[PDB]
RNA sequence: AUAUGGAUUCUUCACGGUAACGUAACUGAAUGUGGAGACGUCGGCGCGAGCCCUGGGAGGAGUUAUCUUUUCUUCUUAACAGCUUAUCACCCCGGAAUUGGUUUAUCCGGAGAUGGGGUCUUAUGGCUGGAAGAGGCCAGCACCUUUGCUGGCUCCGGUGCGCUUGUGACGGCCCGUGAAAAUCCACAGGAAGGAAUAGUUUUCAUGCCAGGUCGUACUGAUAACCGCAGCAGGUCUCCAAGGUGAACAGCCUCUAGUUGAUAGAAUAAUGUAGAUAAGGGAAGUCGGCAAAAUAGAUCCGUAACUUCGGGAUAAGGAUUGGCUCUAAGGGUCGACGAUCAACUUAGAACUGGUACGGACAAGGGGAAUCUGACUGUCUAAUUAAAACAUAGCAUUGCGAUGGUCAGAAAGUGAUGUUGACGCAAU
RNA sequence: UUCAAAUGAGAACUUUGAAGACUGAAGUGGGGAAAGGUUCCACGUCAACAGCAGUUGGACGUGGGUUAGUCGAUCCUAAGA
């Protein structure tokens, strides 16, 4: 299990023709001011190793399912 | 958790409740490593801080080594003493310089004019 | 303070094995336990491995000596004498 | 307290089977058996742990890349960069040597 | 300032219970630092005649509550029919049954 | 097995840093070298983990004549991966006596200390991914079945001569210095193979395939083993809560487990085990056998003799509870101020059927004689001793074509991986 | 050790519930090594065994159960053979 960080990367990942699932884990965490917040986490599963990219913004997150790949078992929750 | 605030508060702790020699109860070698640890990093953070200079901190170095040093308390007073007999020296000694800088002083303003 | 008059390092022993033995372990005990100048890096940190091992802390040297002491007599008189002969020999 | 229990076959606390208490996501105890310490790899000439070179099992250092393994220098992950230095020194001033001693034994007949 | 309720409404709908009384039990029997009554600007028990609502300032709890509230109900014998009950942080319900 | 990407190359087999060294890579045959594998024991100290203790809060349960913001309980985070994180060690500047730094433990410094700035090992810890979706604790519904769900919370600390364990840097000890090999890596070297309408690189990333065979249940013992048995015997080891207490002692309790020993009714003698006893106190007896007395801790005090180390807890005395106080002994932050925190010691008053190491736990002592120096060892199943051993002392043989001793013999063997400071025999 | 209920022809001994106790973490707890070899578990079941009893059992009868690239053996060498 590895952690990425860069947008491009994960939308390279989605494609490297051997991720064929990932999963959309939305998480209900707190802001470090007591605000509950939205966090998305996208899991995509590589062969060897699961990345994981994890977006604290909403609207972000929206526009990464929005462009995730159409045929990428998305699995939401 | 009574019984421990009782001994909290000092109860219970007489001699008909001791069954373990004072060593067993707590070691001299314990007490002795705390009251060494306290007065070096004393002896540390005023040589930081620059109230004693490396030479003085030295030799109460090797002082509190040596036991000579009953506490925390015994150390601070024992040096604020001896920077107190520091400064009576060279306020002594700056006296000696000034009346002698004074005599010499006069010597040679009675030579130019003699 | 002085903790005994004269047993020394010999105190572990307490009153077994005899008092002329524990006088002769005495003797060669602090002969092994000394620290002896170091020939090499001119400093007092030559201690005793195991018997005729002595090493210095300091430069990582390591002599064959005696076994209690560094050099015994019998090798410095055979330093002095293989020196004495290796200058006859060269003159 | 919670007490634990080998998870090998093994029963007796020998080098090769240490154990670390560990809770797990279950919420429980439970023994983990861990691996012997690595030994850092040691100096050739002086035998000091060689600096900057990763400490690992024998067999470990066969998945780690050459990075890992190595130092930029002219003995890399085999010698210190002090003893590396000696050498350095003494090669070249002992080749120097013989240079001149070269040159007096011609001119000293 | 940390807010507490307790709906009493089930119990009190069904016959046996009294909202005044539990929560005039609850300014008697709150403690600050200590000492009861002393309820000076810093613990207040408002009323609605379902609802029982705490407001604390000083060291108060919903465990120190559901304590209170189980000390008024067997002292008043209403245990065995009524249960402080959770529902949600800081808000509680008389379960009757 | 492999194809991409990445990297490298027009200066072919990389750049950066003064350096310690860094990295995503960054050719490397024979041969050689080095490291890891790979190592004792004890002691104190530092740190980590788990446990213990404890505060706030979010839930559940118990007590509630009275008191208790109360008692119990859940609040957890694996292997692995990325970033980061040490002691030690090392590097650059600099040249230090008014010697400094420094550990609990006294070592270090012109062979370059202190100091300033850096490098490194990643035990270990922190954050993140794994991972909250898991597990835990609850709530609200419904249930001919499968029981079905639907929600909420699963958070933030503190403390330490604490226990267990891991580890680090040290120190003590030896006429004791406390395995080997498989295996893996690195380095030296430069054989060889390498670019320009292009070469190199499976120690960088990703991607593909496979990983066989045998064991795996359970007990591991007052019933699964051995002892003729479902035998009070014997049989190796891991984890280890709270209190009291020095304590893995004894006693009580939590989790877990058990409640299994043929039973019932009486309470004679004599028994087995446990106890008490007026006055005397070994008069018993071969003999103080047995039992009793003493016992912890604090303070005082301690002889002959001695190998000066001991004897010694010598002997012989006093105190000990509870409660309310007092004093001393610390950390952090900026002579003091603020704040935080844990026990150990000393003292005082008060108090009681003068009790108080209140159960448990726990030396009897002294003056001498014989004997063996001591620690240790043996007659398993009648002898534990003064017997054996021991260090010490002394004698003997032997220089290898040898001494001592094996073998039926050997081109055989033990001492001997040995060499008189040795081996062998006393 | 006690009370009640269930089962059963039959209950001091089985099961469940309640109570009283103990092991008191160097355990009467949880796992293993050697050894045993199915004693593990379920169902049926009491002629024999469990030195009383028995409806119960490590018994009797019939079946089920032991899943590995990562835990071991396998590999290495030790004293030695
Ligand atoms: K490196
Ligand atoms: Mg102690
Ligand atoms: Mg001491
Ligand atoms: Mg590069
Ligand atoms: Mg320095
Ligand atoms: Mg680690
Ligand atoms: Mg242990
Ligand atoms: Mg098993
Ligand atoms: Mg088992
Ligand atoms: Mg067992
Ligand atoms: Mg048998
Ligand atoms: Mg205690
Ligand atoms: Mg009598
Ligand atoms: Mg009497
Ligand atoms: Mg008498
Ligand atoms: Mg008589
Ligand atoms: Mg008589
Ligand atoms: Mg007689
Ligand atoms: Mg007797
Ligand atoms: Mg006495
Ligand atoms: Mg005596
Ligand atoms: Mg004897
Ligand atoms: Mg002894
Ligand atoms: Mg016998
Ligand atoms: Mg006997
Ligand atoms: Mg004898
Ligand atoms: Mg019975
Ligand atoms: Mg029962
Ligand atoms: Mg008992
Ligand atoms: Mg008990
Ligand atoms: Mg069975
Ligand atoms: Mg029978
Ligand atoms: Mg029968
Ligand atoms: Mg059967
Ligand atoms: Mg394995
Ligand atoms: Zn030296
Ligand atoms: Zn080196």
């Amino acid at each position: 299990a590895r952690e990425i960080t860069d947008i491009k990367q994960f939308l390279e990942l989605t494609r490297r023709a051997d991720v064929k699932t990932a999963t959309v884990k939305i998480n209900k965490k707190l802001n470090k001011a007591g605000k509950p917040f939205r966090q998305t986490k996208f899991k995509v599963r590589g062969s060897s190793s699961l990345y994981t990219l994890v977006i604290n913004d909403a609207g972000k997150a929206k526009k990464l399912i929005q462009s995730l790949p159409p045929t990428l078992k998305v699995n939401r929750l | 958790r009574a019984h421990a605030q009782s001994k909290r508060e000092g109860r219970h702790s007489g001699y008909g409740k001791r069954k373990g020699t004072r060593e067993a109860r707590l070691p001299s070698q314990v007490v002795w490593i705390r009251r060494l640890r306290v007065l070096r990093r004393l002896l540390a953070k005023y040589r930081d801080a620059g109230k004693i200079d490396k030479h003085l901190y030295h030799v109460l170095y090797k002082e509190s080594k040596g036991n000579a040093f009953k506490h925390k308390r015994a150390l601070v007073e024992h040096i604020i003493q001896a920077k107190a007999d520091a400064q009576r020296e060279k306020a002594l000694n700056e006296e000696a310089e000034a009346r002698r800088l004074k005599n010499r002083a006069a010597r040679d303003r009675r030579a130019q004019r003699v | 303070a002085k903790r005994t008059k004269k047993v020394g390092i010999t105190g572990k022993y307490g009153v077994r094995y005899g008092s002329s033995l524990r006088r002769q372990v005495k003797k060669l005990e602090i002969q092994q336990h000394a620290r002896y100048d170091c020939s090499f890096c001119g400093k007092k940190t030559v201690k005793r491995g195991a018997a005729g091992i002595w090493t210095c802390s300091c430069c990582k040297k390591t002599v064959a000596g005696g076994a209690y002491t560094v050099s015994t007599a019998a090798a410095a008189t055979v330093r002095s004498t293989i020196r004495r002969l290796r200058e006859m020999v060269e003159a | 307290a919670q007490r634990v229990t080998f998870r090998r076959r093994n029963p007796y606390n020998t080098r090769s089977n240490k154990i670390k208490v560990v809770k797990t996501p279950g919420g429980i105890l439970r023994a983990q058996h861990v691996k012997k310490l690595a030994t850092r790899p040691k100096c050739g000439d002086c035998g000091s742990a060689l600096q900057g070179i990763s400490t690992l099992r024998p067999r470990q250092y066969a998945t780690v890349s050459k990075t890992h393994k190595t130092v930029s220098r002219a003995y890399g992950g085999s010698r210190c960069a002090n003893c590396v230095k000696e050498r350095i020194i003494r090669a070249f001033l002992i080749e120097e040597q013989k240079i001149v001693k070269k040159v007096v034994k011609e001119q000293t007949e | 300032a940390k807010t507490f309720t307790v709906d009493v409404s089930s119990p009190t709908e069904n016959g046996v219970f009294d909202p005044a009384s539990y929560a005039k039990y609850l300014i008697d029997h709150i403690k600050v630092e200590g000492a009861v009554g002393n309820l000076g600007n810093a613990v207040t028990v408002t009323e609605d005649g379902t609802v029982v609502t705490v407001v604390s300032t000083a060291k108060f709890s919903g465990k120190y509550l559901k304590y209170l509230t189980k000390k008024y109900l067997k002292k008043n014998q209403l245990r065995d029919w009524i249960r402080f009950v959770s529902t949600k942080t800081n808000e509680y319900r008389l379960a009757f049954y």
